[PDB]
């Protein structure tokens, strides 16, 4: 079902179908990994948190980190046997893509070699988003886990006028569903999932079942095995509550729930496991 | 990179380094955009990433279509569809005899139809110009330069400011609104579509203040009944002097009753209010060249 209004600059059945239409061009493979014998799991979620706080230093959209942790995870669908050492590069070069692709003023080239200490040179950046963009046969635009989330607040959040487009609903709840899904995506069984079945799974702990679907069209049954899957994480975020808003000097208070946060959620992960 | 041999320089601008390029042993012609990598210390730029990303994903009849994007040396080449002239060549060739009126119904509908599978695939072209709209030897037009393109969200957030060409931004742009999204591109293409009535361009401004002043002295300077929330904009100011809105009959003088419709209706203060590409496709100035589907009521 689609849980979009009647939109008035397109057909609301079309919008919504060619965005789930999109997911089915965008794949996913849970097990990639597979692929890199000498690569474990863990590696990617310490990859991924560290992309994180870089994210939180420079101020960077949530909407770009996860462009850059989908770029991660299907550019190694379609590689083979790669090196920890490796595993840097691929993911601040990801990083750096997804900037320039969503910030107004991004930052320099320098300022990604800057944070990785020495080990990856501008040069080295701008060789592997060449490898990385022409692997991923340059489709650089997915509906990301966060974006999903944000399609869901507004449907909740919506009044008589059915204005879809400008953004209306409360930060510090948005950033507590973000809270979750930033734990999940460290897991890499994330995948088995498609990500707008991850955003509703997250959206439904921390509220109801008729509430999730209205706001996203998926049937309880759809969801079942995600919200199973999301049991463990959803309990120890629980455990530890959930964290405030957050004020950023240069970003408007309108925004600032749009600004990638990191918390060391390390421990977080394991507790999950069992 | 091979079998292709560069014909002529097509332009040099904002887009890049442009080449009409045609196949030796197809005899197929194709538009080149050379990037060349060394000069650019950021790498790929930003808009050659969103550009590529979004036409590739934009597949339509009525855009210029993005063929392969070619890694050769350290240059980026972008294949592109070749089309042979641009609207704005077309409309000053056509300035003495003037475009005759089917051909600028035709222009405008298949217009409408890409803008309208650019919005319904959350995109915003936000440069409409007449530079930008190719045509070819067949009687259809496209859409062309996605560099200052963006997707928004469902809702958006606040995107690039001051954005669009100066003559064709829309009035809510140079007010500074926090927020905009596709009716933006509709008001660019009422000042096409009048463009192509009256072969002159519609608000001709030289400043953002001439520019909006321009647009006051047409449709009348705006006020919260026709456009709430207007004396709330940042760039608003009480000292506007008051015009009246001019009578349509005088503004494009050629167009009859459907089409002062349309063009008033894409020339809309309120952007909430402003007709939607979808919305223009049905219109009654259209009439005769579509016919409306049967719509499922359920
Ligand atoms: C010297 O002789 C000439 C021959 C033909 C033209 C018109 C033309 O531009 N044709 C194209 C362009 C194209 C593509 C090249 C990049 C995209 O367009 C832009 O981003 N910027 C354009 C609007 C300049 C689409 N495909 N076909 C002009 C002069």
């Amino acid at each position: 079902g689609s849980p979009l209004p009647v939109l008035s600059w397109a057909n609301r059945e079309e919008v919504w179908k060619i965005m789930l239409n999109k997911e089915k061009t965008y794949l996913r493979d849970q097990h990639f990994l597979e692929q890199h014998p000498l690569l474990q799991p863990k590696m990617r979620a310490i990859l991924l948190d560290w992309l994180m706080e870089v994210c939180e230093v420079y101020k960077l959209h949530r909407e770009t980190f996860y462009l850059a942790q989908d770029f991660f995870d299907r550019y190694m669908a379609t590689q083979e046997n790669v090196v920890k050492t490796l595993l840097q590069l691929i993911g601040i070069s990801s990083l750096f893509i997804a900037a320039k692709l969503e910030e107004i003023y991004p930052p320099k080239l320098h300022q990604f070699a800057y944070v990785t200490d020495g080990a990856c040179s501008g040069d080295e950046i701008l060789t592997m988003e060449l490898m990385i963009m022409k692997a991923l046969k340059w489709r650089l635009s997915p509906l990301t886990i966060v974006s999903w989330l944000n399609v869901y607040m507004q449907v909740a959040y919506l009044n008589d006028l059915h204005e879809v487009l400008l953004p209306q609903y409360p930060q510090q709840i948005f950033i507590q569903i973000a809270e979750l899904l930033d734990l999940c995506v460290l897991d890499v069984d994330c995948l088995e999932f498609p990500y707008g079945i991850l955003a509703a799974s997250a959206l439904y702990h921390f509220s109801s079942s008729e509430l999730m679907q209205k706001v996203s069209g998926y049937q309880w049954c759809d969801i079942e095995n995600c919200v199973k899957w999301m049991v463990p994480f959803a309990m120890v975020i629980r455990e530890t509550g959930s964290s405030k808003l957050k004020h950023f000097r240069g970003v408007a208070d309108e925004d600032a729930h749009n600004i990638q946060t990191h918390r060391d959620s390390l421990d977080l992960l394991d507790k999950a496991r069992a | 990179m091979e079998n292709f041999q560069k014909v002529e320089k097509i332009g040099e601008g904002t887009y890049g380094v442009v080449y009409k390029a045609r196949n030796k042993l197809t005899g197929e012609v194709v538009a080149l955009k050379k990037i060349r990598l060394d000069t650019e210390t950021e790498g790929v730029p930003s808009t050659a990433i969103r550009e590529i990303s979004l036409l590739k994903e934009l597949n339509h009849p009525n855009i210029v279509k993005l063929l392969d994007v070619i890694h050769t040396e350290n240059k980026l080449y972008l294949v592109f569809e070749f089309l042979h002239q641009d609207l704005k060549k077309f409309m000053d060739a056509s300035a003495l005899t003037g475009i005759p009126l089917p051909l600028i119904k035709s222009y405008l509908f298949q217009l409408l139809q890409g803008l309208a599978f650019c919005h319904s695939h959350r995109v915003l072209h936000r440069d409409l110009k007449p530079q930008n709209l190719l045509i070819n030897t067949e009687g259809a037009i496209k859409l062309a330069d996605f560099g200052l393109a963006r997707a928004f969200g469902v809702p958006v957030r606040t995107y690039t400011h001051e954005v669009v060409t100066l003559w064709y931004r829309a009035p809510e742009i140079l007010l500074g609104c926090k927020y905009y999204s596709t009716a933006v591109d509709i008001w660019s293409l009422g000042c096409i579509f009048a463009e192509m009535v009256t072969r002159r361009a519609l608000f001709p401004g030289d400043s953002e203040i001439d520019q909006l002043f321009r647009i006051f002295r047409t449709l009348g300077t705006p006020d919260e009944v026709v456009w709430p929330g207007v004396t709330s904009m940042p760039d608003y100011k009480p000292s506007f002097p008051k015009w009246a809105r001019q009578d349509f009959s005088k503004v494009v003088p050629p167009l009859d009753e459907d089409g002062r419709s349309l063009l008033s209706q894409m020339l809309h203060y309120d952007p909430n209010k402003r007709i939607s590409a979808k919305a223009a496709l049905a219109h009654p100035f259209f009439q005769d060249v579509t016919k409306p589907v049967p719509h499922l009521r359920l």
